[PDB]
């Protein structure tokens, strides 16, 4: 199950975009009220909202948990999800597939506060806590317990007596191993598994492309370039052209900002949903139907992805 | 923003009216009207977006009150950090404050555990407890609070013989 | 707290402490500290040589006598008697009535004087604050550029347009004004409209490296254009037989033509600079006209009439200049110049840039027309150009210049000296009329031998080659970006750190060195305090290898905080403590006690 969590943080300089470093244009823009201040405030709010979204989704763990060196868990494999030290950035093979599968004029893209390595470290800590201490570490101090006993408790959690697990442990371990193996092939052969994240990226790219392209529209003026108009007429005549260009570009900026605000609200809702899923599906067993999978839920494992989980 | 000229002669309608001819005055008034109307539209759109956000927050608060206050919730980290016990609402200006009461364990203790017990050549599993040992004697206790009890037939149930369970351990189950 | 932009004295500026003629740079600041009453007044004006109206100011004992007169000299070129002065002639305006501070401002013909006489205790320079109240506003309305002190221990400063934040007291008295371009902290203070700032990151204005030089590169072709010969042609053809004359491959220095003939009808419709010499345009298409007096009005875009419908039509989207002058003594005949003809009848309407050549008789009747007789009129009338006609009927000579300004992949530029090309430098460029700013480098583009410019996916000029060198080069723009300020709060301290987002540290250091950054304020930039990170260049603090919890988020896992030897430190964020659970085949931890915790 894939869920977007974040969005690219963008900051736009109102003055440079509207006026191409022209003092005459700046003087005229100065009489249009505090529009640029409002745009800057909205963009900063969006950026801090994105940072808070990722912080809330991935930082639900108190202490970084480390898995023991020996990784025997009663036949369970747990290799494609645990980090592999024999590579940079310490990412799991599935995380490697996820990252390898995905992929000017006053516009700046601010980098996220938490680097991808930190997100991977949070994911590893959560997964290690889940597989070592069970679900107890989410409700207080971590309590060690052998994995087959945790699985027996989880079977008791869905109305199945625990003797079933101790009777068919080998079969269940083999089934889980095969199921976890098939996921790699499912995400490898199928190229459109991560459709939503790419859709978010494409939407942001389209918005930026439209914003930069609309700088070349005349809006019923002599030309789309300020400097040529400035060195073409006396200021009193050129003022009308400057005003028309200013109005057009300001409308473009306002439209872009409103669209970005709506998209940010949608991604905020998605991030809240993802945080709820991590709190309930991962840090414990949920009895809600069709919430943590399709069937009787047992457990879940998170994996980091670009702008998502 | 009412004091912004918006590229006009002035920001007061009276001076514009009693300073120029009707056509130029009409043009200036049109520019001022366009600017002020755009300001109103921007304000209304911002208010709508904030209203949607607060609507989502209010829905969340209503759900929390319906599930954390009017009953005990089993959802993890929904009604507080830890196992939920109860909650109390408190009215606040333009909001609500929840006092979540949670149960948090402490004072860990280490023990040796076994999946089953093989007394009469038959496997035994705890009914709802966990088989723990303090080195010498074996006991069954709750999985959330240390309370050892003597292992007995009324405390366990038997399922199969002693060759399937991997970690099965010899012991004695005293029948009452 | 009012934020206003006006002419002010910049804080901590150089002040000359002292009779030279100090220039009046649109506002001066005068502060004299004496008890001998040597200072008595001032003189203002442009030349001050008894030609313009010089402003005279004198303060004898209590009141300032203000006069606007025309004088060669005043009393000023053992102080026992002096009332004679030198001259007070031609007075066109009259007015009467420690640490003497004065601000003199002139704007829109209004002379504003701000005074403040605070008898400070002692004679040391006061390290304090005191506002200046408006004394008088005189609307004399004269030009002033120079001024001199009048005599019978003072400071002079010049005002610059700045932005200031002023704090008004409950009784509306200005106390403790703060500048907005002095210090990074006193820019965030202006941004937040408060005198106290809190600990955290704060966005502020944007930085941009300014251009260093300006290079103009035009292709050499120094032939002057044959504009004068066209203008000084002996005889022009008929208005319907207008001579098209294409001009190309020469220098469009027609500014000299402004003086050869006394133009009276000089209107430019699409482009009207007085200094039309920097314009490079492709086609000019000079035209020659001979019209009457009350006909020049018909030569205009969107104009209709007999000429527009039968003789000559101008397009609505016309970009050019229309020039006309009198031709009484060179385009008239005593008996009537019966040689200039014009079309009068046509069974159709003209279109822009079209000429009529057919001379067949017009058909003005329903029956087919064959010769004269019935209602058939020849569509040609000879002008009776007589010297006795009035201004509205006197013949005029008109020339129409139709420009086509769309970049410049062609010839015909005005007179402008070329300049050497500069590579690898943020320099203004004017390649053949294509104007912009950027850094020019060697380009490996395979331009076919007809392409001049080059665009990108966004349709911005990304490459150009000048004909004088025929060498292809790209137009990568100069560096820019946003800057942010790190502060630990006003209460804690005043040290700040700046972060130039999305720029290399070497580039920003080079720009700082050769005084090229727009935010003229400079952090001290000591050694081992310039840190490079993916967020940008952070010249405000040193980097420490220790790990702490994040306090002031910067980005890319780097956070800043104020520690104590108090200074700001930048460190990599730590994700809490580490704890490895001792997992085992048979080992379980069971709690033996609990805690009832309550959270809000
Ligand atoms: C009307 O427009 C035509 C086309 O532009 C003009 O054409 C030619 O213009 C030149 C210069 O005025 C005339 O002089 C000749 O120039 C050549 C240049 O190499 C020179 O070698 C000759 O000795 C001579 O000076 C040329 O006669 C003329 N050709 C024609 C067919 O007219 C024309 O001058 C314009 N005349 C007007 C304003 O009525
Ligand atoms: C857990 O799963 C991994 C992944 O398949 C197993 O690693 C494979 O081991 C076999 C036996 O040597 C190799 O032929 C494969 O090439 C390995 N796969 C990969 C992707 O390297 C591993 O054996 C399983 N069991 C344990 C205990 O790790
Ligand atoms: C396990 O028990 C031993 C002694 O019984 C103790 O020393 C050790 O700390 C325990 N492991 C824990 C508490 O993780
Ligand atoms: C373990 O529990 C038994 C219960 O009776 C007690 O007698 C004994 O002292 C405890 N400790 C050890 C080491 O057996
Ligand atoms: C448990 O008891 C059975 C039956 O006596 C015996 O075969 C087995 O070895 C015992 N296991 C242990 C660990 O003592
Ligand atoms: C302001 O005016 C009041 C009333 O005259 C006076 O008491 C007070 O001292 C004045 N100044 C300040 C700084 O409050
Ligand atoms: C004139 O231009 C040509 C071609 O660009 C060039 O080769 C020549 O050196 C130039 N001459 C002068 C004097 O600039
Ligand atoms: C800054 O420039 C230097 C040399 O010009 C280069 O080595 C370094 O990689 C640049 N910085 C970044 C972040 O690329
Ligand atoms: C748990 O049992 C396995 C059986 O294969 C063994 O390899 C491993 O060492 C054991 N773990 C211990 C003794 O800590
Ligand atoms: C549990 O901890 C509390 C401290 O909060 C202590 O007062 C109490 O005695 C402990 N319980 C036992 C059985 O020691």
């Amino acid at each position: 199950e894939i869920l977007p969590v974040s969005m690219t943080k963008t900051s736009v300089d109102c003055t440079m975009y509207i006026c191409g470093d022209s003092t005459e244009c700046s003087n005229l823009l100065l009489q249009y009220g505090s529009f640029c201040t409002q745009l800057k405030r909205a963009l900063t709010g969006i950026a801090v909202e994105q940072d808070k979204n990722t912080q809330e989704v991935f930082a639900q763990v108190k202490q970084i948990y480390k898995t023991p060196p020996i990784k025997y868990f009663g036949g369970f494999n747990f290799s494609q999800i645990l980090p592999d030290p024999s590579k940079p950035s310490k990412r799991s093979p599935i995380e490697d597939l996820l990252f390898n599968k995905v992929t000017f004029n006053g516009l700046t893209v601010l980098p996220p506060l938490l680097t991808d390595e930190m997100i991977a470290q949070y994911t590893s800590a959560l997964l290690a806590g889940t597989i070592t201490s069970g679900w107890t570490f989410g409700a207080g101090p971590a309590l060690q317990i052998p994995f087959p006993m945790q699985m027996a408790y989880r079977f008791n959690g869905i109305g199945v007596t625990q003797n079933v697990l101790y009777e068919n442990q080998k079969l269940i371990a083999n089934q889980f191993n095969s199921a976890i193996g098939k996921i790699q092939d499912s995400l490898f052969s199928t190229p459109s598994a991560l459709g939503k994240l790419q859709d978010v990226v494409n939407h942001n790219a389209q918005a930026l492309n439209t914003l930069v392209k609309q700088l070349s529209s005349k809006f019923g003026a002599i030309s789309s370039v300020l400097n040529d108009i400035l060195s073409r007429l006396d200021p009193p005549e050129a003022e009308v052209q400057i005003d028309r260009l200013i109005t057009g570009r300001l409308q473009s900026l306002q439209t872009y900002v409103t669209q970005q605000l709506i998209r940010a609200a949608e991604i905020r809702a998605s991030a809240n949903l993802a945080a709820t899923k991590m709190s309930e599906c991962v840090l414990g067993q949920s009895k809600r139907v069709d919430f943590c999978g399709k069937g009787y839920h047992l457990m879940s494992f998170p994996q980091s992805a670009p702008h998502g989980v | 923003q009412l004091s912004s000229k918006f590229g006009a002669i002035s920001s007061v309608l009276n001076d514009i009216l009693s300073r120029l001819d009707p056509p130029e005055a009409e043009v200036q008034i049109d520019r001022l009207i366009t600017g002020r109307l755009q300001s109103l539209q921007t304000y209304v759109t911002q208010q709508l977006i904030r209203a949607a956000e607060i609507r989502a927050s209010a829905n969340l608060a209503a759900t929390k009150m319906s599930e954390c206050v009017l009953g005990q919730s089993k959802r993890v980290d929904f009604c507080g950090k830890g196992y939920h016990l109860m909650s109390f609402p408190q009215s606040a200006p333009h909001g609500v404050v929840f006092l979540h009461v949670t149960y948090v364990p402490a004072q860990e203790k280490n023990f040796t555990t076994a999946p089953a017990i093989c007394h009469d050549g038959k496997a035994h599993f705890p009914r709802e407890g966990v088989f723990v040992s303090n080195g010498t004697h074996w006991f069954v206790t709750q999985r959330n609070f240390y309370e050892p009890q003597i292992i007995t037939t009324d405390n366990t149930f038997v399922s199969g013989n002693c060759d399937v369970v991997i970690g099965i351990v010899n012991n004695t189950v005293y029948d009452p | 707290l009012h934020l206003t932009q006006d002419l002010f004295l910049p804080f901590f500026s150089n002040v000359t402490w002292f009779n030279p003629v100090l220039p009046f740079n649109d506002g001066v600041y005068f502060a004299s500290t004496e008890k001998s009453n040597i200072i008595r007044g001032w003189i203002f004006g442009t030349t001050l040589d008894s030609k313009t109206q010089s402003l005279l100011i004198v303060n004898n004992a209590t009141n300032v006598f203000i006069k606007v007169c025309e004088f060669q000299f005043c009393n000023d070129p053992m102080e026992s008697e002096s009332g004679v002065y030198s001259s007070a002639n031609n007075c066109t305006f009259e007015y009467v009535s420690n640490l003497r501070e004065f601000v003199f401002k002139n704007i829109d013909g209004y002379f504003k004087i701000y005074s403040k006489h605070t008898p400070i205790i002692g004679r040391d320079f006061p390290q304090g604050f005191s506002a200046l109240e408006p004394l008088v506003d005189l609307p004399i309305g004269i030009n002033i550029t120079r001024f001199q002190t009048l005599l019978a221990d003072y400071y002079v400063g010049y005002l610059q347009p700045r932005t200031f934040l002023l704090k008004y007291n409950e009784n509306g008295t200005i106390t403790d004004a703060v500048d907005c371009a002095l210090d990074p902290l006193s820019e965030t203070k202006c941004t937040l409209k408060s005198f106290t700032v809190e600990k955290g990151i704060y966005q502020t204005s944007n930085f941009r490296v300014q251009p260093t030089e300006s290079i103009v590169r035009f292709p050499n072709v120094t032939n002057l254009c044959p504009f004068h010969e066209v203008f000084n042609a002996t005889r022009f053809a008929s208005v319907y037989a207008w001579n098209r004359t294409r001009i190309s491959n020469c220098v469009a220095d027609y500014s000299v033509l402004y003086n050869f003939a006394p133009f009276f009808a000089f209107k430019c419709y699409g482009v009207s600079p007085t200094k039309l010499n920097d314009l490079c345009f492709t086609n000019v298409y000079a035209d020659s006209f001979v019209i009457k007096g009350n006909e020049v009005s018909q030569i205009a875009p969107g104009q209709t009439g007999n000429i527009a419908d039968y003789n000559y039509k101008l397009p609505d989207d016309f970009t050019g200049c229309v020039i006309a002058w009198n031709s009484n003594k060179l385009d008239s005949k005593h008996s009537g110049n019966y040689d200039y003809w014009y079309r009068s009848f046509r069974k159709s309407k003209l279109k822009p840039f079209e000429r009529d050549i057919s001379t067949e008789i017009y058909q003005a009747g329903n029956k087919p027309c064959k010769g004269k007789g019935p209602n058939c009129y020849f569509p040609l009338q000879s002008y009776g150009f007589r010297p006795t006609y009035g201004v509205g009927h006197q013949p005029y000579r008109v020339v129409v210049l139709s420009f086509e300004l769309l970049h410049a992949p062609a010839t015909v530029c005005g007179p402008k000296k070329s300049t050497n090309l500069v590579k690898n430098k943020c320099v203004n460029f004017n390649f053949n009329g294509l104007t912009g700013t950027g850094v020019l480098t060697k380009s490996n583009k395979k331009f076919l031998p007809f392409q001049q410019f080059g665009r990108d996916i966004v349709d911005t000029t990304d490459a150009v080659r000048d004909p004088q060198t025929l060498e292809i080069l790209d137009i990568t723009p100069c560096s820019f970006g946003g800057v942010s300020v790190i502060t630990p709060g006003t209460n804690t301290s005043n040290q700040v750190a700046v972060l130039y987002q999305g720029v290399n540290c070497t580039e920003v250091s080079v720009a700082i060195h050769a005084d090229q950054l727009t935010p003229t304020w400079r952090v001290y930039s000591t050694g081992s305090n310039v840190f490079q990170t993916r967020a940008g260049c952070l010249i405000g603090a040193e980097y420490v290898n220790n790990s702490y919890e994040c306090d002031i988020p910067i980005g890319a896992g780097v956070c800043a905080s104020y520690q104590t030897s108090q200074s700001i430190i930048a460190y990599t964020m730590s994700l809490g403590a580490e704890n490895s659970v001792a997992y085992s085949n048979n080992s379980i931890a069971i709690p033996t006690n609990f805690t009832i915790s309550v959270t809000t």
